[PDB]
RNA sequence: AACGUGUCGCGAUGGAUGACUUGGCUUCCUAUUUCGUUGAAGAACGCAGCAAAGUGCGAUAAGUGGUAUCAAUUGCAGAAUCAUUAAUUGCCCAAUCUUUGAACGCAAACGGCGCAUGGGAGAAGCUCGAGCCAUCCCCGUGCAUGCCACAUCUCAGUGUCG
RNA sequence: ACACGAGUUGUUCGGAAACUGAGCACAACGUUAUAUCGUUUUGUUAGGAAAGUGAAGGUACUGAAAAGGGGCAACAGAGAACCUGGGAUUAUAUUCCAAAAAGAAAUUGCAUGUGGG
RNA sequence: AGAUGUGGCCUGGAGGUUAGGACGAAGCUUAUGGCGUGAGCCUAAGAUGGACCGGCCUCUAGUGCAGAUCUUGGUUGGCGU
RNA sequence: AGACCUGAGUGUGGCAGGACUACCCGCCGAACUUAAGCAUAUUACUCAGCGGAGGAAAAGAAAACAACCGUGAUUCUCUCAGUGAGCGGCGAGCGAAGAGGGAACGAACUCGUUGCCGAAUCGGGUCUUACAAGGCCUUGAGUUGUGGCACAAAUAUCUGGUUGGUGCAGGAGUGGCGAAAUUCAAGCGCAAAGCAAACCCGUUGCUGAAUACAACCCUUCAUGUGAGUAUUGAGCCAAAGAAGGUGUUAGCCCAUUGAGCCAUAAACCUGAGCGCCUCAUGAAGCGAGUAGCACUGUUUGGGAAUG
């Protein structure tokens, strides 16, 4: 989805994204104390990911992220919330790049990328 | 009476389904797809409509046997070791 | 041969006789003409049905009717021998 | 007519198929567009002559 | 049920996997018959699993058996009379395509001759 | 008076303008870039837990296999449970690939009918329920025509000879 | 209308397997710059070697006899072995009914058994 | 009829330059006035709008509508006939 | 009897058949139009029809130009030249060639013939890791001639190669995968705004006309401003300022942006990459229903005739 000069190559490339390259497009950035000690800039974010949302209206809420939703650009967090006409709540869903990775859950192949960006 | 009156006295089918061109286009009394020529070897196109050849086009299809080839082409015949 | 792949040899019931019917007439000929109903490949011969229901089922069937519903789709009533119950093999596999 | 080729039947089979109205849920994908079926269609107009 | 996992089902002989694919396809139109009368939702969705994996046995018998003839065919004597079906597709024309041995063919001539006058490297440089 | 006219405030009918753009057109470049009897292009039917169209796919049918990727897909239900041997998505080497079409066993508004050849099923009959299995049914392969080579084959001529 | 379920059952009914007709055009041959042209039933293709069948005989050889290739064209012509009864239905029936088939028949293929040759 | 002139008005864009805009851009509406002989410009108000955009020099063109039995979409009197 | 020649049947191995058709190559081939009418002419050796192929096709290796101090396959561009050429009811109109500046270019070769040889040839089996450019065999094809040697770039015939076949090796380009920098601080209708008039002063001083606005007027309660990609201030990255994403206008929120990293069927490219077995190797003639020629028709600038 890389950014060209023509800008519609660039928003078809993008849109069009399929979904592992929209694991990539929607990565959020993570805290200082994360940069530190992987020394990494940012990651895309995984289910289970805790994560601070810095961008709005939920600014300054914490929660678990229960699922990345990749077909409609976002992500899905706990305490993050609105209760519909009826009174259920429904997750309110907010978009990765306005939100701060605090703690990622760990796997191999996660641990192979962390690896494998490390800018030292 | 060339008229609403004759047009209900047409009775009848003068071309059927075709077994290629999948159109109505097949003449029955004698035997012809008046579209894809059919039973001819060749098909039917003609220069003097273009509107109508690239309805007969190699794109139109699933292109099922072009998509295989042109990957083969494309990746030059790889096999595993 | 060309062919080469690989036939089954005991496959070839299962590909004759699909889903039996539960519609509302197809269980009046359970009770009272000793018969069922079975969607079955449209291709199919009346002397496979009874093949292929002596191999699944293993139930003689004395009688089949093939029939083409509008839809495609080819039903058939096989009459299985009174020796049988056809609401025993019934409801050994539905049916209500 | 009671007669008919079987290749025939099959294609109105086929088309009595199609004729089924765009399934509720099916509104509710994200991103939807269709809403009714809009190849439905009434022997009374436009006929097939299959 | 479930699904048969692939790197089990290289392992086993043929006739281990013929006797496995049928009792899959006995509890597929099992199923298709629980298409019919609805309950169980939970026993509905499994017939994805079977259908895959009968996907997956057939996969196995028919990868060993084109594998085993291709070995089958070998020897010269035995080639030329291998199935159509074996032989390496290529494009129609790459198959009658000469062949890089045979558009090489130089006379006797065009070999004296390119040997008594190979093409050189030089530099004129200095 | 009533109708009708006129101005303003709001309101309807109608869908213009602007802002928006995964489309179009045209110009340019790269290359181990050119289909098909090993059944193509086009045609028909089908396939999804739910599926009309569209896309994908072919009885292994919304996909199998292999590598790379690294936790989804998502309208709903369903589902091994995170170290990859079962997420997904991209890519491709191994597969499958119905009915047709140059269509080619013969036909055709017929899911029709063959001749060889192997194979399956067979509640009659025979055999001591197993084994065989007539007629019927079923499945795979071969079989258009012309041409080229060939076999060290079988033949034709008041053609030329012995 | 619309929506949601269901409904079309055959040894004998109609077609096809298997007739020929006005006719059609595959092969063959000939034309044409080019077949996408013509001939192709007056008994019948083709300058034209298109029979794959086998009488009698000898034990799967020997060769009498048969001239004129393949196919399509009729759901009103030719051809065709089944009839009524029903409580068998929401909707199909000369199609369904099961031991007292409500029952009665017709006909094709093969096969054993008894009777004869 | 015709010829030409304008430091002459407008429009979509490109090279420059100078500015504006969520404290509200283009668009739209108005017994909103002001300026110019005029094309037009500009301000005011919107109980309009929701994100773009003006001036000036130069370049550029698919650049200005009332009429073609003009094209397309809509509406309308005739008519509750 | 058998052979040869001519011609059939069958088996075995294969191929042609349709699609695509922008460009290309053969044939066929118009009229509208222009001439102020119209018939030759023009439109045009174009549209339509038929056949065929490629990744280009066609052409091409002098029976060529020129008349020179001479050039040297073919194609293509500029120019020759809309021509003091030429064709034309000499009207409308039409219209090239050689030379020159250039693109390209390791660009050349083999048959027939003649002379010397005379089956050394080809196919099929089999064997050598092999359908070897190999050995053996083979009335199978072939003497009604396959093949070898030399003809002007010539002027005697008896170390080299990865383009002869076999099996192993490496680096490389190409494909695919992954791989940077730096941000806070002020909270709300109103200063999350200004002014100090080139630059400096300014790393400083000063401060608020919004006591809001909300519809006949006045008054009294009520209610109302989504998200900071803006503003102000402070700071930082730049071999990265790239233009895409995000709730407003983003170098620093994300993706990119770049030296490089791993993976790799064969081909491809490199002391024709590098080793190994076998295998090779430094007198006479020169194209016949052809060239011409006549008639006819056609086409061309080609005229007593270009094809």
């Amino acid at each position: 989805s890389i950014k060209c000069g023509s800008r519609r190559k660039a928003r078809r490339a993008h849109f069009q994204a399929p979904s592992h390259v929209r694991r990539v497009l929607m990565s959020a950035p993570l805290s200082k104390e994360l940069r530190a000690k992987y020394n990494v800039r940012a990651m895309p974010v995984r289910k289970d990911d805790e994560v601070i949302v810095k961008r709005g209206a939920f600014k300054g809420r914490e929660g678990k992220v229960t699922a990345c939703y990749r077909l409609k650009w976002v992500i899905h967090i706990d305490k993050v919330n609105r209760e519909k006409a009826n009174g259920s709540t429904v997750a309110v869903g907010i978009h990765p790049s306005n939100v701060e990775i605090t703690k990622l859950k760990l796997t191999h192949h996660r641990k192979a990328i962390l690896e494998r960006k490390d800018r030292s | 009476t060339k008229g609403t009156t004759s047009m209900g006295q047409r009775h009848g089918r003068t071309h059927i389904l075709c077994r290629r061109c999948g159109r109505n286009s097949y003449h029955v009394q004698w035997e012809r797809c008046a579209a894809c020529a059919y039973p001819r070897a060749s098909r039917r196109r003609y220069n003097w409509s273009v509107k109508a050849i690239k309805r007969r086009r190699t794109g139109t299809g699933r292109c099922r046997y072009l998509k295989v080839v042109n990957r083969r082409i494309a990746n030059h015949f790889k096999t595993p070791k | 041969s060309n062919r080469v792949t690989v036939e089954s040899k005991d496959i070839a019931a299962f590909n004759v006789i699909r889903y039996p019917l539960t519609t509302d007439k197809a269980m009046k000929k359970i009770e009272e003409n000793n018969t069922l109903t079975f969607i079955v490949d449209a291709r199919a011969n009346k002397t496979e049905i009874k093949k292929a229901i002596r191999k699944l089922y293993q139930v003689k069937a004395v009688k089949v009717n093939t029939l083409i519903r509008p839809d495609g789709l080819k039903k058939a009533y096989i009459r299985l021998s009174a020796a049988h119950d056809a609401l025993d093999t019934a409801n050994k596999i539905g049916l209500v | 007519g009671r007669f008919k080729p079987l290749a025939v039947k099959k294609k109105y089979a086929k088309k009595m198929n199609q004729n089924k109205p765009v399934p509720y849920w099916i509104r509710l994908r994200t991103g939807n567009r269709i809403k009714w079926n809009e190849k439905r269609r009434h022997w009374r107009r436009t006929k097939l002559n299959y | 049920s479930h699904h048969m996992k692939i790197k089990d089902l290289r392992e086993k002989s043929k006739d281990d996997l013929l006797k496995t694919l049928t009792e899959y396809k006995k509890e597929l139109s099992q199923l298709r018959v629980v298409q019919q009368t609805g309950g169980a939702e939970t026993r509905l969705g499994r017939i994805r699993p079977i259908r895959k994996s009968i996907a997956r046995i057939l996969t196995v018998l028919n990868q060993n058996e084109r594998s085993n003839l291709k070995m089958f065919y070998a020897d010269r004597k035995l080639r030329c009379k291998t199935p159509k079906v074996l032989r390496a597709k290529l494009t129609h024309r790459r198959r009658l395509a000469l062949k890089e041995n045979e558009k090489n063919r130089k006379t006797s001539r065009q070999m004296r001759q390119a040997h008594k006058f190979p093409k050189r490297v030089y530099a004129v440089k200095i």
